[PDB]
């Protein structure tokens, strides 16, 4: 897998940097990715995920949950979905907020409860049900629950960065990531290379280099796919930092945020 | 759960009971945690969904071994390998004899291993003590307990560890936890090992500060930048001195005092990292380098 990558991490003291590089390089070897699952499912199309995962993050804002929590939750569908077949749309909404409310628990120091979850159905999803479907997930998943992110690569490379301002750039590279997860055919890329393309459209393939240890080889068929989607982010301005009462300033930028997502997914894919 | 009869109760935490169950048919022994899930108006509890992911994750020899996770009726159980007891029923059992310091080297070289490999994997343990670290009868040992576990990609804040164990830096008020708090904790077992009671016992959060006062010295800019600025650090506090570690831990000889030293250093900064103490030439007889390249 890419083996002309380098190792961007630095020395550090509370560890072997060849040993933690080798460990985050391994979980691409066990959280795999099907851009195609959904031809397991004819009856769904994907727009209907696009749909899905939006009102997942605009669920994440309204509880102020982090970036990591819906990105977990993105994953668990992603996977859950390639391992099922033949699901129908009225299904969806309870995996995905099943999946977001497993998320939450891992993740969150004080998570929504689970009536909370019942409650953004608007009626539609019961707690007996999320309970049942959590346990679905869960044992089809066989309970491997702890992949490396699309979103977590970003903080492994601004972090790499690290050792204008920091946040600000962190959400609008985010922002440009969140864009393209919705759009299945994201799954292609590795969710490093993923976020290592997101990272140069807001920089250059030197900084991307050094901070995630792709060549400019490995990222280009991601960068040209990534194309139309930094474009239309490009043109209507990115986002600002926002503040989040209850979160400390130093952790705002971890929040997930909601835009009008679908309307630039149709530009990006026009 | 056919095949696992139970044989006796040997635990019991907020989430379930443990108890000790032989496999009727291959004469396996295991540790079996049962979840009620019909009490959990939470689902599956969030330490529990925790836990298993990241022991799937951990392989290690110094690390216990979650075996299988079985959903039956409405029961969650977690299975264990079992090991026959944990390193303070250990310590206590052999408080008049003493353990042999062979032993206690191979332990502690064991427990800095899987400590090494967790931090390996940005894993805080948080919750190293005696009753924690699970032994055999084979002269392993192993790192058990991982509720209180967190990834630490981002970092890990504290909110409002057993006192006995708890590092300095948490104690005085910092806002977030470190790889150092899991050597300090070591360290005080280390010592308990040696001593055959605990290094710090201390009953309250000002009694556990007053008590490692009294043994390390009262810490200053000097020893540990930036305390006097630390949320609970008060000028207040008494000025004791530091104990020659020679009375403190007699049996050790200078290089297990110098290690020793060096997992208690005031300084979260500087307090030697697991990787940095099975270099220690406390460990050159049970361990030799590999050549490096480059
Ligand atoms: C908001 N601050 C942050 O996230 C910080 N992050 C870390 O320090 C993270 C958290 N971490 C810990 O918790 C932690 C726990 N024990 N020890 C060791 C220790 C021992 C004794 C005393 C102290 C510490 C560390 C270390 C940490 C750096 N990690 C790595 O794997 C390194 C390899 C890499 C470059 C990716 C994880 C900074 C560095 O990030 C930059 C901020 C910024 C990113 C860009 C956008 C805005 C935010």
């Amino acid at each position: 897998i890419a083996p002309s990558r380098g190792s961007p991490l630095p020395v550090l003291s509370w560890a072997n940097r060849e040993e933690v590089w080798k460990i985050m390089l391994n979980k691409e070897k066990t959280y795999l990715r099907d851009q195609h699952f959904l031809e397991q499912h004819p009856l769904l199309q994907p727009k209907m995920r696009a749909i899905l995962l939006d009102w997942l993050m605009e669920v994440c804002e309204v509880y102020k949950l982090h970036r990591e929590t819906f990105y977990l939750a993105q994953d668990f569908f992603d996977r859950y979905m390639a391992t099922q077949e033949n699901v129908v749309k009225t299904l969806l909404q309870l995996i995905g907020i099943s999946s977001l409310f497993i998320a939450a628990k891992l993740e969150e120091i004080y998570p929504p409860k689970l009536h909370q979850f019942a409650y953004v159905t608007d009626g539609a999803c019961s707690g007996d049900e999320i309970l049942t479907m959590e346990l679905m997930i869960m044992k089809a998943l066989k309970w491997r629950l702890s992949p490396l992110t699309i979103v977590s690569w970003l903080n492994v490379y601004m972090q790499v960065a690290y050792l204008q301002y920091p946040q600000q750039i962190f959400i609008q590279i985010a922002e440009l990531l969140d864009l393209c997860v919705l759009d299945v055919d994201c799954l292609e890329f590795p969710y490093g290379i993923l976020a290592a393309s997101a990272l140069y459209h807001f920089s250059s393939s030197e900084l991307m280099q050094k901070v995630s240890g792709y060549q400019w080889c490995d990222i280009e068929n991601c960068v040209k796919w990534m194309v139309p989607f930094a474009m239309v982010i490009r043109e209507t301005g990115s986002s600002k930092l926002k503040h989040f009462r209850g979160v400390a300033d130093e952790d705002a930028h971890n929040i997930q945020t909601h835009r009008d997502s679908l309307d630039l997914l149709d530009k990006a894919r026009a | 759960m056919e095949n696992f009869q139970k044989v006796e109760k040997i635990g019991e935490g907020t989430y379930g009971v443990v108890y000790k169950a032989r496999n009727k048919l291959t004469g396996e022994v295991v540790a079996l945690k049962k979840i009620r899930l019909d009490t959990e108006t939470e689902g599956v509890p969030s330490t529990a969904i925790r836990e298993i992911s990241l022991l799937k994750e951990l392989n290690h020899p110094n690390i216990v071994k979650l075996l299988d996770v079985i959903h039956t009726e409405n029961k969650l159980y977690l299975v264990f390998e079992f090991l026959h007891q944990d390193l303070k029923k250990f310590m206590d059992a052999s408080a008049l004899t003493g353990i042999p310091l062979p032993l206690i080297k191979s332990y502690l070289f064991q427990l800095l291993q899987g400590l090494a490999f967790c931090h390996s994997h940005r894993v805080l343990h948080r919750d190293l003590k005696p009753q924690n670290l699970l032994i055999n009868t084979e002269g392993a040992i192993k790192l058990a307990d991982f509720g209180l576990a967190r990834a630490f990609g981002v970092p890990v804040r504290t909110y409002t560890v057993t006192l006995w164990y708890r590092a300095p830096e948490i104690l005085l008020g910092c806002k977030y936890y470190s790889t150092a708090v899991d050597i300090w904790s070591l360290g005080c077992i280390f010592a308990e090992m040696v001593t055959r009671r605990a290094l710090f016992p201390g009953d309250s959060e000002i009694d556990q500060l007053f008590r490692i006062f009294r043994t390390l010295g009262t810490p200053d800019e000097v020893v540990w930048p930036g305390v006097t600025s630390m949320p609970d650090y008060k000028p207040s506090f008494p000025k004791w001195a530091r104990q020659d570690f020679s009375k403190v831990v007699p049996p050790l000889d200078e290089d297990g005092r110098s290690l020793l030293s060096q997992m208690l250093h005031y300084d979260p900064n500087k307090r030697i990292s697991a990787k940095a103490a099975l270099a220690h030439p406390f460990f050159q007889d049970v361990t030799k380098p590999v050549p490096h390249l480059r």
